[PDB]
RNA sequence: UUUGCUCCACACAAUAUAGAUGGAUACGAAUAAGGCGUCCUUGUGGCGUCGCUGAACCAUAGCAGGCUAGCAACGGUGCACUUGGCGGAAAGGCCUUGGGUGCUUGCUGGCGAAUUGCAAUGUCAUUUUGCGUGGGGAUAAAUCAUUUGUAUACGACUUAGA
RNA sequence: GCAGUCAAGCGUUCAUAGCGACAUUGCUUUUUGAUUCUUCGAUGUCGGCUCUUCCUAUCAUACCGAAGCAGAAUUCGGUAA
RNA sequence: AGAACUGGCGAUGCGGGAUGAACCGAACGUAGAGUUAAGGUGCCGGAAUACACGCUCAUCAGACACCACAAAAGGUGUUAG
RNA sequence: GGCCAGCAUCAGUUUUGGUGGCAGGAUAAAUCCAUAGGAAUGUAGCUUGCCUCGGUAAGUAUUAUAGCCUGUG
């Protein structure tokens, strides 16, 4: 349907946002989504926490290394969560994730492009109201993720110049508005109107 | 099993203005003035006369209501605590060794001092926080004094030297030495 | 962390310019001449790259090299390094960077008496190595056959694979080990009967 | 077990000799459709009478139909129910527009809050509850003050396409 | 300085209050809300507009700010005279809500014809526009 | 080592393709609350209005889009130039000036289209690459061997040699 | 082998600080049985040495709660390998 | 470990129960269209992130027969009696 | 007529729609209309008490300046 879709993942629970996208893969739709660290799991943090602990114990005993391997980042914590959900051994399963990418942040084009929302994963429409969640930013940190402080900087300054991208915008349809309607009550606008626009 | 609707009534005086905006509550008074944020709780704040504001939930559970009466509490010392103010007394009580107590200062700061506990060579230090102002009560022994806006803070710094002093390796019901919050009260007078 | 430019001085010393090499003299030894240009023209070039890095940069390093030639080893090719500048305001760092380039920083402007420093360097090497001394483990008894600095039992039934926790003979020394807090008991000058 | 149907079934045990003209017992039934409604009648019949299908018969299987159809009720309802440890008696109130839709909840409710599968019930009373404040139950008495109303906060419209190009607003 | 508390205003469910059925049978058409069963379940009455009284789930239907005077429990008929004497339809029809409908019900409904007339016409429009935000 | 290398231009040839076929169309925050307009005492302010889906918005007519005329407008837009800014999170993109030039379906004309036979993706995209031509631009190193011993089982490492 | 529930008792007095009869519910798989499923064209048969790793039903070390904890010492319990 | 009746496995693939001799379903010549069983339909994965009413929040929740275990006894957690 | 297609009219099978005429039943039940009686989640009116000039509130009051419920037709 489009070349390629941006999710501003803020307020996403990881598990359906995770399900969405990897359908959206495997037929043949580029998806990469931005802000992983804002990225909502349903139960408080502590819960969360220790899920996370419990996946940190999980090793090859006789060599640590050729075994599971630990991601802490929210980014690529939600890309176990996705590719837990994808074929991925198959070539198939290679295939759909190399559309794929996944974002601390908004970082170049995408921060310029439009990002959408997927209601069938959007927490504030899910949960219900009384129950717990955990954002990934703090969940990945408090096992190690690096970045908080660096991403968090990076984004306050990102939506200075967007708002100052925003503000300039508004002020420029408040014109085209005021064009769209010195030529209203003119003959092709009640013509134009009278077919539904 | 559901209540369609319960309400709570927290009461406005001549002194304070209160504000709320999402669930962001200022309360402004004589005294100065604190914040606080219910966006935890999911209640209706409503207007209805510079004198009176409901607070309500709507088809609400036990645990749900439950949280009714105290975000009304809650404000309602916002409310308290800007005109009359909050005064938490505390004792030295000390069966042989002499607690000494006092205000010292590192880079602004203003620690709570306690010194010889039980003649313990160490120094105790409990910060001061902000918003709370210790006085070292005149005319009474060994009694110490918080003061401040907010029961929370006042409260809470109170209680932060009195735990300083838990009383270890010994049966703490022969030793009873510390310092114990012995009277909760208002600062200003009558009221 | 990642690095964003890096400006050189314009003259640079062969003991410097050999380190960029495997082979010095059959070389034309080019290294560096182009760049050498950028100073040419008024400053233009250079003056952007500093300025480039004060406007953003968290961190400043220092490129340095050592005097090799005054050590009295037969070395010749010198030892380049970064070393991050820690004095106040990444500006005032690159503007203290382009001061002393071409220059020469002293040791005493670095180190003082009784200072604790810690030291970062490649241990000895010793080889391949058995696994007696590599890991000071038992010296197996006299009596054993094939062998007696060995590990008698190299692990379990199961899991059945040797693992990475065990011991085993290989590669001792030449480890790279940072070892703190050294006290400097001198500092001394070279000027100086 | 369904959706509800509810039948007046009348039996009588098979005519004898001597006795015809058996004497003509009649069940109010909820059930689905009318075979089951008939199971249950010679079901109940046989915990009460000397008789079993066998030697009885059907003398007549009639539908009724809601009263009021579109009228507001409040139902008091009479359940005996079997538990896993033991049998209980109870009473329920349900506030809905017709017998039928007030036994189709009453079988989920069971099932909801005590695990009561369909087979574990008997109804023994379904009673339109004349005057109010007779209503006995809280969570139905609730429903009866005057000028009633209420909001339906957090409201949640129901996405047609994956993607969405605005933010969701619950609004209402 | 006096207070200052937000608000918050919900449309209710009230006796009275008019909701646009979604689900159906009905589906568009316009009802009010006679008695009121549960939490979840309303009785409705829309009889200008063909919907037959009958108990429905709340969530099949949405609440809309049109309120109109109405007894509890009113019958059909009282229904349709407190409707008419109100006059809720034309509120309803001359909101952007209702507007807003009728405009995709057209555009739905245009002839490709019709369609190519549309577009000939957005570039009349166009011209004028783009000119007039151009000038001052 | 038979005139090689590199950027920009075009030419031919191959070789591909995880799958163009009008547009990936930029605040942030909240959801028991918001967006926009306007007012003002500039605030947790007054007043208005909207939602109830992008079912939108923008674009969209012309031999896959030909050859031409005029008019009204001074608007739009493509391209190559040029002026002044901004963007380091992966900036490699964005904005702004000025003349030039094409197109304009804003409006009114002249001409063309068939026979591809009643459909046959009916070929319009973008990847790497190879060979000559000519406009700029640039003129190294690494390895073997020897050699040191801060290194070493062998390779490797570390030195040194116009 | 280890851990419960009930509480008649024990504990100067006082069921439950610390314990606990008669009963009774369990866990464990380093006891020993029971069995005979797998190997008899062969899975090296006791113990120590060596060395790694895991388990907790924790002996010590960290921080606690309780006591028939005055102090000293001890006992019971928690987080804890 | 040993008997009764039937039905099975052994001798038997196929669909389900992830896996599996015996369970559920169904018994096989080579194929095409259709409809289904058992079992399923967030994604892996064909198939409603369907409808409806309740209940449940677990700092070791729970999640479908055979089946891959849990009990006495307790809780002013919450729900209905 | 060799290879492959498209459309049409049909035949076997099957799938998914639109639409027409009928039969049951409490000859559906409702709505509606008629009528009789009623009551409160008591509409008008009335009384009374506070109360910024009528607004509340707590009495009386059964269709009034809303309506509902119940049976019978
Ligand atoms: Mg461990
Ligand atoms: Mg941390
Ligand atoms: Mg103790
Ligand atoms: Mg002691
Ligand atoms: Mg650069
Ligand atoms: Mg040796
Ligand atoms: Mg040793
Ligand atoms: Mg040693
Ligand atoms: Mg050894
Ligand atoms: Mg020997
Ligand atoms: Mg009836
Ligand atoms: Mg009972
Ligand atoms: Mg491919
Ligand atoms: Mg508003
Ligand atoms: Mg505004
Ligand atoms: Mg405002
Ligand atoms: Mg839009
Ligand atoms: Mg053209
Ligand atoms: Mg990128
Ligand atoms: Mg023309
Ligand atoms: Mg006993
Ligand atoms: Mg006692
Ligand atoms: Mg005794
Ligand atoms: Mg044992
Ligand atoms: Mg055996
Ligand atoms: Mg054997
Ligand atoms: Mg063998
Ligand atoms: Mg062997
Ligand atoms: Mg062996
Ligand atoms: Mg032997
Ligand atoms: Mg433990
Ligand atoms: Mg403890
Ligand atoms: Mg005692
Ligand atoms: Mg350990
Ligand atoms: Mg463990
Ligand atoms: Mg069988
Ligand atoms: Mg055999
Ligand atoms: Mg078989
Ligand atoms: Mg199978
Ligand atoms: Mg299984
Ligand atoms: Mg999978
Ligand atoms: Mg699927
Ligand atoms: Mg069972
Ligand atoms: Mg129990
Ligand atoms: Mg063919
Ligand atoms: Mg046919
Ligand atoms: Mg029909
Ligand atoms: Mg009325």
């Amino acid at each position: 349907v489009e070349p390629v879709v941006v999710i501003d993942g803020k307020g996403h629970l990881v598990g359906r946002l995770a399900s969405v996208v990897a359908k959206q893969l495997l037929n043949g739709q580029k998806i990469v989504v931005v802000r992983a660290e804002e990225l909502n799991i349903s139960g408080e943090f502590f819960r969360n926490k220790l899920k996370y602990h419990d996946f940190l114990r999980k090793a090859t005993a006789f060599n640590k290394t050729r075994g599971p391997f630990h991601f802490r980042a929210p980014s690529r914590i939600f890309y176990k969560a996705l590719r837990g959900m994808v074929s991925h051994k198959t070539a198939r399963g290679k295939a759909a994730l190399e559309r794929l990418k996944v974002f601390e942040g908004i970082p170049p084009p995408y921060d310029k492009k439009k990002r959408v929302v997927v209601p069938q994963a959007l927490r504030v429409l899910r949960l219900k109201p009384g129950r717990k969640y955990t954002t990934l930013g703090k969940l990945s940190t408090s096992v190690g993720w690096k970045y908080e402080d660096v991403v968090a900087k990076l984004e306050a300054k990102r939506k200075v110049s967007s708002a100052e991208y925003y503000a300039k915008k508004r002020a420029f349809t408040k014109k085209v508005a005021s064009a769209n309607a010195t030529a209203a009550e003119s003959d092709v606008a009640k013509q134009l109107a009278a077919l539904g626009y | 099993m559901k209540y369609i609707q319960t309400e709570q009534q927290i009461e406005v005086p001549e002194g304070v203005t209160v504000s709320i905006k999402s669930r962001i509550v200022k309360v402004v008074g004589p005294r100065g003035t604190l914040t606080k944020n219910l966006k935890h709780i999911d209640v209706t704040f409503t207007k209805v006369n510079n004198q009176l504001i409901k607070v309500a939930v709507h088809n609400g559970g036990r645990k749900h209501v439950a949280a009714l009466r105290t975000v009304k509490s809650l404000v309602d010392n916002m409310i308290t605590g800007v005109t009359k103010g909050y005064k938490y007394k505390m004792r030295y009580v000390y069966a042989h060794f002499p607690i000494n107590v006092n205000i010292v200062e590192k880079d602004g700061a203003k620690f709570i001092e306690v010194r010889n506990f039980l003649g313990d060579k160490k120094i105790r230090n409990v910060p001061v926080r902000d918003g709370v102002t210790i006085e070292f009560s005149t005319n009474v022994k060994d009694e110490i004094v918080l003061s401040g806006n907010s029961v929370e803070d006042v409260s809470q710094n109170a209680a932060d030297l009195q735990q300083i002093c838990r009383v270890r390796n010994k049966d703490i019901r022969k030793f009873l030495d510390g310092i114990y919050v012995s009277h909760k009260g208002f600062i200003t007078e009558d009221l | 962390l990642r690095s964003l430019t890096t400006v050189w001085a314009e003259h640079l010393s062969d003991e410097v310019k050999r380190r960029f090499y495997k082979n010095w003299y059959k070389s034309k030894k080019k290294a560096f001449t182009k760049y050498s240009a950028k100073y040419a023209q008024d400053g233009a070039g250079i003056e952007r790259e500093l300025a480039r890095i004060k406007k953003y940069a968290s961190v400043v390093r220092v490129l340095v090299h050592t005097q090799i030639r005054k050590t009295p080893l037969a070395q010749k090719k010198a030892h380049l390094a970064e070393i991050q500048l820690n004095g106040g305001s990444i500006s005032e760092k690159v503007d203290w960077a382009r001061e002393h380039f071409e220059k020469t920083v002293a040791v005493d402007s670095v180190f003082e008496q009784n200072e604790m420093i810690d030291a970062i360097a490649v241990t000895k090497g010793h080889g391949f190595e058995g696994v007696t001394h590599r890991w000071g483990t038992k010296k197996l008894p006299r009596k054993t056959h094939r062998g007696l600095r060995k590990v008698a039992c190299i692990g379990a039934w199961h899991p059945a694979h040797v693992m990475w926790s065990v011991a085993r003979a290989g590669q001792r020394g030449y480890h790279s080990r940072t070892s703190i807090n050294h006290k400097i008991y001198r500092v001394g000058k070279g000027d100086d009967e | 077990m369904a959706h509800f149907k509810e039948y007046q079934v009348i039996g009588r045990r098979l005519p004898t000799e001597s006795v015809p003209e058996p004497k003509l017992f009649r069940m109010r039934i909820f059930a689905s459709n009318e075979v089951i409604a008939k199971s249950r009648y010679w079901y109940f019949l046989q915990k009460l009478h000397k008789v079993k299908k066998a030697s009885g018969e059907i003398v007549s299987i009639n539908q009724i139909n809601e009263a009021h159809p579109t009228k507001v009720k409040n139902f008091g309802v009479w359940v005996r129910y079997d538990s896993r440890s033991g049998t209980h008696n109870m009473y329920k109130e349900i506030r809905d527009v017709s017998r039928v839709a007030a036994v189709e909840t009453l079988y989920q409710d069971m099932a909801a809050r005590h695990r009561a599968r369909f087979r574990s019930i008997h109804i023994l009373k379904v009673a339109e509850i004349e005057k109010t404040a007779d209503v006995k139950r809280q969570y139905v008495k609730q429903f009866l003050t005057k000028d009633l109303k209420f909001p339906l906060p957090h409201r949640v419209q129901k996405s047609t396409k994956t993607f969405s190009y605005k933010r969701p607003s619950t609004f209402y | 300085t006096d207070s200052i508390v937000k608000a918050s205003n919900w449309r209710l469910v009230e006796v009275g209050r008019v909701v646009l059925i979604k689900k159906g049978q009905s589906a568009g058409k316009l009802a009010a809300i006679v008695e009121i069963i549960d939490q979840k379940k309303v009785l409705i009455d829309g009889p200008k507009a063909g919907v037959p009284r009958q108990a429905i789930n709340l969530g099949q239907v949405v609440l809309t700010p049109l309120t109109f005077a109405l007894p509890r429990g009113a019958r059909t008929a009282t229904v349709s005279k407190k409707w008419a004497a109100a006059a809720v339809c034309e509120k309803w029809a001359a909101s952007s809500w209702a507007k807003k409908i009728a405009q995709r019900e057209r555009r739905a409904a245009l002839t490709d014809f019709e369609r190519f007339q549309v577009m000939v016409l957005r570039k009349q429009k166009r011209y004028t526009v783009k000119k007039a935000l151009a000038k001052a």
